[PDB]
């Protein structure tokens, strides 16, 4: 009760992740758009065996516009107003209108590979509470 | 990367208490609703429990207003009582449409919060410097020691003895109300001459220019940058600086949303999607916003060689002039038609330092500006087809034979720019040769820095040219010096020669103060002015936060900013809000109006007891109790339809408020004025705009060429999106802090390499004026040769490779700046986490 | 009154990780433990989700362990993640069963936290005077130049250039591994003499008296506290400054509740409640609540005239003696017999300045301290009948003519009181006469003040006397200046001359660094030695926060603290514990032994480069990468008992930890020391303690009698219960600076009537060596003329009107200070919310 409880849920499998390819993910529930992405280098916030792979809420924190990935220089894009996220260096605004950095998911990588989301370390977008 | 792990925050009630607040930060005035309610009461998740009506358990869409950040919500004292706060954009404002920029979010989060434990940086009492360190006093004894040393001063070798730096400026940290305070004390009840601007050092007009053409330079409203056929932007970086005005007025003419609106209000013409010209020698990310909502096709980037703006601009009027693409009847009924004479130093200098430019008819400034476009070509480094095709979007003809309707916005690009007075001429050239002045779809304003607040009794002692404010300290010249709202330390220009002595002269009043006894004041006064005799400085503060200038100065007095206090300003479109004080000053903080009295009246009393009452008497009519009293002495009384205008009134009329001037008051209603020069009637004794007669004549400031001849790299120079000024509350902003604990130089990655560095390696930029550092941040989209550094900031002040170099009117060159580079050390082990990727969004 | 709103705390889940943590802060060492678990976590109300195992969602009762204040909860970095933190104390120490003092409890509200703003002002970065002000810069380059100035100067002028000041004491800012680190790189890689510590101005004890008797001044057990007879409390505020020592070990002692415990121990002689004497010249909360809680007939407060405890001890000396009250076969088998000459200049002087007392026998020392109950009356201001009562309850044999047991503790009153060496031994006197070393019940201790964690080399060629540190700076010696973990301009002596001079020496330096190029490193380090060689001084400051002496530094190294490293240190009963790391250093900042070791590191390179191989081989020994590499260099090879002792044995014995010295491991139990001297033989070469022929010789520091016969007013210093030391951590904490924002000065309200003074006004305390302010506090408990300031704090120091005077070894006689008080102002609007009521609980 003094802390948001957040549900442990399952999203995907480590071997469903392709190099570079963002998997569309939501959590904690239905409504909370994000991606897992494997990045093929050990990064802040990264689970997997080589520490790699990365979950974000993938709903700008400025204005709610549903951000784009760049394979080329691996940043999530907002075409609301030209917002830019680093999800090598922690979700950084590396340029943007939001207060935040992009909010990111607490990863757990289970013994079969299967990926767990167990809570984000920012307020995401629409809700007032990340739990809802 | 910085989280806050703030994973839930307060509903606000349905029944919050609701207060209308302008941005305390830029120009663009964005408005916002501070929501207070009691810390043990909360909101619902159901519509009937919170402000906004709506089912808040449901995930709300893109754009909702029933939404907001952490950095938007707080806990702050009101009447002495610890209350919820949230500080949201106001949908219903038609500057902001509920847009907030990364700097107005964080209002919440950078107030002052026992509670949170945010901006606990922030002055709640006098400090004394005595004991051998600063002390925290009572007001009575901090305010008596500022008189007493004053008052002495001044009696014993005149008022040009104290010396002033102080905003000029709206927002917080200015305002009608604190315009009015401190100017009625310096002006009215004294006649400083030696008193500096917070951005300038004499007191001076950034745009003398464009005033003495008889157009004020915010003469349009932010609608007309949705109906411009053209905008030209000069020396603006307006997502970074101007955010939700290019945001909310300039995207959508560019995107072609404006089209029906400009049909509806300008049929018997035709429309396409607006196009953007920047002048500008670095590609921005405003470069970038404009290409990827218009397209390419559409933008006309022109990267000028640093401080050519003036040989472009000249260029384009004989261009422009030469096809006859002007509005004939416009130059005919409304500008100066007699020819006039040369000045005899022409075209080197002006008549005088006073008057750089020279005033004259169309005609006269064509054949004075005249310059082919083969010379912009050798001098701006832009090819030809560049300048001609420049030349057409701003002045061929649509369709019909009908105008070209062009805005043409600058800021500090051409103010801090090469030749300040004649740049400014040469633009407002073009936009009255072409009639985009007083009419829909057009202008040439600034497009600003802070809000506007300003009115003070008559400066007409301080000259024209006004006093080298900076020079006389760096000279050894003044005895006290009242510093308000402003941090040389980190902002004014030569800011390394500037600390070298000032601290110095500082020391030289310390040293005299840690000797003497306090008790005794008496004794303590006379030690001051002894050491003062021998070249010193008494300096005293008036400030929100210990600031880099106030680790020189003897007395720091606290004020309350914005929110804290009743504040009213006007934005880039001269429309007046009240912002309505929601929260308590912290400690026994003031509002600058007010420090301004309580210093009038200790001034009135011990001027009485050293047995002069007739100075004594002129220190007079201050006795405000609350900021309103500061209002209705200063604007209602002064200000162009001040009658109009109260508190009350302007609260009914929320974050839309009305533009100035004020024409009347009809049923709840202050009226207003959408434009300036709508009647072709100008601001001169006879009502004609004149042209300038600007001809190019180089880098006109001392030793500028000099300093590009004997150095590798310019150092251009000015904001970051994240970055709100000298970061004084930036500094304990973990968010602002995490992205750049050191002030960024953008360097192209080819020069990067070429010097042995690489991304965040510190590097020391030195030159002829002094030395400072920064953080390399690898930036492809930069010319060779040519880095970017973040001004004004603590962790690297640009400044002090800044020369003292001044245009005649002593306005600083700022951007035409160039040093070497050297590195000091690898990359800090704290630049590590930072992203170095381009700011540049990717489609 | 502070509140923080905090209505609802995160459970500790049942998984929480345990840490075994040591208090920070003083001597008593308290136990706690730190529960950490992941940010996103959370127990429940349910047994089996919380780390109690108890039903939250009840009221506990009184003294649960199932509770802790919002000032022990926090969110703090673990291994690069932010985690929740209860910092709670240990119900099953010993030391403190599960109480925690305003101090220990407010650890984790006092840690720093990025996620909850806690203690923003921590150093995260090495700082560097460069191009006007201080700037951040890397470990590389700040070591490098510090390294090069002071390897140049040490080179030229020799080590005798080279200035430290160093904490030598354990606990936050200390500890084993600490004072090992500092202790080898400025006494085994060099021989500085110029060497002082935190609280005084030379390297000597603050204890040689005890010492050169060969008693260790930390020769008891806490239990002594509760088994004796009668407690003797000398220059000790024990409820405020050794808080759960007092509450959990003398309480128990005065109420009867050790009775049992005492009957069990000591079978075949009488027992009744503890009788407490109290010899300080101010009534204190102690003295209340002894009073209160054994009853007034068994608490004997001896308010004895300021610096007159040597006359009142000699007196019991003597009475004690002639009665025959003494230990016949303790003083036959354990204490020096052949009796010795007294020196030349006995009684005013000793034989040296290294010697001011005469070991002697038992019996000599009785006739040399001889004095009279009718002269100790006259001397102390106390009856005759007090003395006698004092004798009585110290020395009379109980019912059976069984020997009294007395525990004898002392602490600042006495050592920063007349006379530090003759009255220290004629203390010690008192228990050696009576059998009280070595016995339950018994012992001459210290009470302390920090921890203690004291290892490092010999310190043989430091002399003694030592040097005065002080008086060097202040007399223009020394070229180079390391400051480790104190702050002369709140604490030292003499402390508004200090920072006169301090200033001007550093501010020559500063200029010349402003002056030169930064990048041309070796420009720089001349124009350095070039400011030094005109009697400038170069000063580095290692620190946690900005400190006040820092503002004069021109680089400072950000340090971690206990909590952010590993730190062994034990108590006032000599209880060693591992401080076991639960969170991350802030930034880039890093252990002092490991600073230590880099600063070493970077001397070795430097002196190769400069050629000196010779110098540069004497700076290796320092490969640590983390403290447990300095605590094996250290504590565990030179630490009596060392051998047996590691982080893993330690960690297994948790908050109860062990006595040192250790005896054996066995078990997985380090084997301790319950009682130093229990076989009799003394620290001495031939194991029989001294007595000391210690004659009063009224106030000894040279100008102390001069001082209080021309100043009004005693003004007796100390600490508060609600503030730590200097405030260093409390001055960021608005529960504490909501309670005093201005140090307090106790004053008798008569005193105060007539000086003109009311509750709260601004005052200065002036005299011959300097002037500061304080808060007048009417105490209706204060005798007339006798006031109590707080010491150590930022907002008026108190040290300002101490004078340099010292002992013969250089002891800091800050206890005699007189002064003279005048109102510099009434009382400040920010110190209308304080209570000014009684401290004194009333039943
Ligand atoms: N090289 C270079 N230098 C530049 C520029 C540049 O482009 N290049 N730009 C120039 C320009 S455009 C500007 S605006 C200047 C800015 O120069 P400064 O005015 O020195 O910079 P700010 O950070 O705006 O300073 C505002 C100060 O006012 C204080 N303050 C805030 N609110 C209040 C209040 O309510 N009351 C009081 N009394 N104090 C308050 C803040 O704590 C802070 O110390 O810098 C100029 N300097
Ligand atoms: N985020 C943010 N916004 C702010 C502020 C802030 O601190 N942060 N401060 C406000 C204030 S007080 C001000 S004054 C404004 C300043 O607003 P701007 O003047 O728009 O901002 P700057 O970054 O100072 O400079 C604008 C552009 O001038 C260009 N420039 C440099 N030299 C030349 C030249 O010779 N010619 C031309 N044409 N351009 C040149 C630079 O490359 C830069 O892109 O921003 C305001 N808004
Ligand atoms: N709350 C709190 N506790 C602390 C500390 C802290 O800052 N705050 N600091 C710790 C440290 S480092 C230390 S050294 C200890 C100090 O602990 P103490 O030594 O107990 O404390 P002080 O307040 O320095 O002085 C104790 C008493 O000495 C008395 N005194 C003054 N002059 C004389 C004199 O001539 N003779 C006698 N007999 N008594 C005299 C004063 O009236 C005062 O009550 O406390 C430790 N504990
Ligand atoms: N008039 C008068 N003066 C006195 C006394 C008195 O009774 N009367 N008492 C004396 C006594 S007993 C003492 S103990 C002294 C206290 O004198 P100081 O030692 O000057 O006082 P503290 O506040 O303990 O200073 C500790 C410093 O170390 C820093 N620090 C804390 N933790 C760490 C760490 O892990 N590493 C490093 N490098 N720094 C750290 C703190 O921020 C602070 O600046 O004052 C003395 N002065
Ligand atoms: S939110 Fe504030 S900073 Fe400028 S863009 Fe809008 S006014
Ligand atoms: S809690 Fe800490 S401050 Fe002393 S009394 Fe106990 S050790
Ligand atoms: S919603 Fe992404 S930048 Fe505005
Ligand atoms: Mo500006
Ligand atoms: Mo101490
Ligand atoms: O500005
Ligand atoms: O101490």
């Amino acid at each position: 009760a003094a802390g948001v409880e957040y549900p442990a849920n399952r999203l995907a499998n480590i071997s469903e992740l392709t190099l570079n390819e963002p998997l569309d993910v939501a959590y904690p529930d239905e409504d909370a758009a994000g991606v897992l992405l494997k990045l093929g280098t050990r990064v802040e916030g990264g689970v997997g065996p080589d520490g790699d792979i990365v979950g974000f809420s993938t709903i700008c924190p400025h204005k709610g516009f549903p951000l784009s990935y760049s394979a080329d220089n691996k940043t999530f894009n907002c075409p609301g107003h030209f917002s830019v996220f680093d999800p090598e260096k922690g979700g950084q605004q590396v340029w943007g209108q939001a207060t935040q950095n992009l909010p990111q998911y607490v990863l757990r990588v289970a013994d079969n590979g299967d990926i767990f989301a167990e809570g984000v370390d920012e307020l995401i977008y629409g809700r007032l509470s990340n739990v809802l | 990367a910085f989280k806050r792990h703030i994973d839930r925050l307060p509903i606000i009630p349905a029944d919050a208490k609701k207060h209308n607040v302008t941005c305390h930060f830029c120009i663009v005035g964005c408005g916002y609703h501070a929501y207070t309610w009691p810390i043990n009461k909360q909101g619902g998740t159901d519509p009937q429990n919170n402000i906004f009506g709506v089912d808040l358990s449901e995930q709300q869409q893109a754009e909702s207003d029933a939404w907001y950040s952490p950095s938007m919500y707080n806990v702050v004292k009101q009447d002495g009582r610890d209350v919820h706060v949230v500080i949201k954009p106001d949908h219903e404002c038609v500057v902001n449409s509920g847009l907030g920029s990364v700097r107005g979010a964080r209002m919440a989060e950078t107030s002052f919060s026992e509670a949170r434990n945010t901006q606990q940086q922030r002055l709640t009492d006098p400090l004394v410097w005595r004991y051998g360190q600063m002390q925290p006093t009572s007001w009575d004894d901090a305010l008596d020691l500022v008189a007493r040393v004053t008052a002495k001063i001044v009696k014993e070798k005149g008022e040009d003895a104290l010396i002033v730096s102080a905003f000029d400026h709206g927002g917080a940290g200015g305002g009608y109300e604190n315009t009015w305070g401190t100017g009625k004390l310096y002006f009215e009840a004294m006649k400083v001459k030696n008193i500096r601007i917070h951005n300038r050092p004499a007191y001076n007009s950034e745009v003398h220019g464009t005033r003495d053409m008889g157009v004020g330079e915010l003469n349009n409203c932010y609608e007309d940058a949705e109906l411009a056929d053209t905008i030209v932007a000069v020396g603006t970086n307006a997502l970074e600086t101007q955010t939700n005005y290019f945001l909310n007025h300039w995207i959508p003419n560019l995107r072609g949303e404006s089209l029906g609106k400009k049909k509806e209000l300008m049929p018997e013409e035709p429309h396409e999607a607006g196009r953007i010209i920047i002048v500008d020698p670095r590609r921005t990310v405003t470069v970038n916003a404009c290409e990827q909502t218009a397209g390419a096709d559409n933008v006309l980037h022109l990267a000028i060689n640093s401080g050519t703006d003036l040989a472009l601009f000249n260029a384009l009027f004989t261009y422009i002039a030469d096809k006859g693409w002007v509005d004939r009847d416009f130059i005919d009924k409304s500008t100066l038609r007699e020819g006039t004479a040369r000045p005899p130093l022409y075209p080197a200098r002006g008549v005088s330092e006073a008057n750089p430019g020279h005033l004259s008819s169309f005609e006269d400034a064509v054949e004075g500006c005249r310059m082919s476009i083969e010379e912009a070509a050798e001098i701006t480094g832009l090819d030809a087809a560049q300048i001609i095709k420049a030349a057409e979007w701003i002045g061929m003809p649509k369709e019909g034979g009908k105008r070209r309707r062009v805005m043409f916005g600058y800021e500090k690009g051409l103010i801090w720019g090469n030749d300040n007075y004649r740049t400014n001429g040469a633009l407002v050239n073009l936009a009255l040769a072409t009639g985009n002045i007083g009419r829909p779809g057009g202008g040439v304003v600034r497009l600003g820095g802070h809000q506007e607040g300003y009115v003070r009794p008559s400066d007409a002692h301080v000259g024209r040219p006004a006093a080298y404010v900076d020079q006389l300290l760096i000279g050894g010249q003044g005895g006290v010096h009242h510093i308000w709202g402003c941090d040389h330390y980190k902002t004014t220009l030569n800011a390394h020669e500037f600390k070298r002595v000032y601290k110095k002269r500082t020391d030289m009043v310390k040293d005299a103060m840690s000797a003497a006894p306090y008790g005794d004041r008496e004794a303590m006064v006379n030690a001051i002015v002894d050491a003062i005799n021998q070249g010193g400085l008494f300096a005293v503060n008036v400030d929100i936060i210990p600031t880099k200038i106030g680790e020189a100065c003897h007395v720091i007095l606290p004020a309350a900013t914005s929110g804290e206090m009743n504040l009213t300003s006007m934005n880039g479109e001269r429309r007046m809000r009240l912002t309505e004080r929601y929260m308590d000053p912290p400690g026994q903080s003031m509002p600058d109006c007010l420090i301004a009295a309580r210093l009038a009246n200790t001034m009135e009393r011990v001027l009485t007891e050293m047995g002069d009452v007739g100075y004594a008497a002129q220190f007079k009519g201050f006795d405000w109790q609350t900021e309103e009293d500061a209002f209705m002495d200063g604007y209602n009384k002064n200000a162009h339809g001040g009658e109009f205008v109260t508190y009350e009134r302007l609260s009914a009329m929320g974050t839309n408020g009305f533009q100035e001037p004020a024409t009347g008051f009809t049923d709840g209603k202050i009226e207003g004025t959408q434009r300036l020069y709508t009647d072709g009637v100008f601001s001169t004794d006879d009502g004609k705009a004149r042209f300038m007669d600007a001809p190019w004549r180089g880098l006109q400031a001392p030793g500028k060429q000099q300093q590009k001849d004997s150095h590798k790299y310019l150092i251009n120079n000015g904001r970051a999106n994240v970055v709100w000024q000298s970061a004084y509350l930036d500094q304990e902003n973990d968010f602002v802090m995490d992205r750049f604990p050191y002030p960024f130089i953008e360097m192209n990655p080819e020069d990067m390499a070429e010097a042995g560095l690489k991304e965040g390696d510190l590097v020391e930029i030195y030159n002829d004026a002094g030395a400072t550092q920064a953080m390399a941040y690898p930036t492809p989209t930069a010319r060779r040769g040519e880095t970017f550094m973040l001004f004004g900031f603590p962790t690297g002040v640009q400044g002090n490779v800044t020369s003292a170099g001044t245009n005649e009117l002593i306005i600083p060159n700022y951007k035409q700046t160039w040093g070497n580079i050297r590195k000091i050390s690898d990359a800090p082990r704290n630049v590590a986490h930072l992203s170095f990727k381009s700011k540049e969004y990717q489609s």
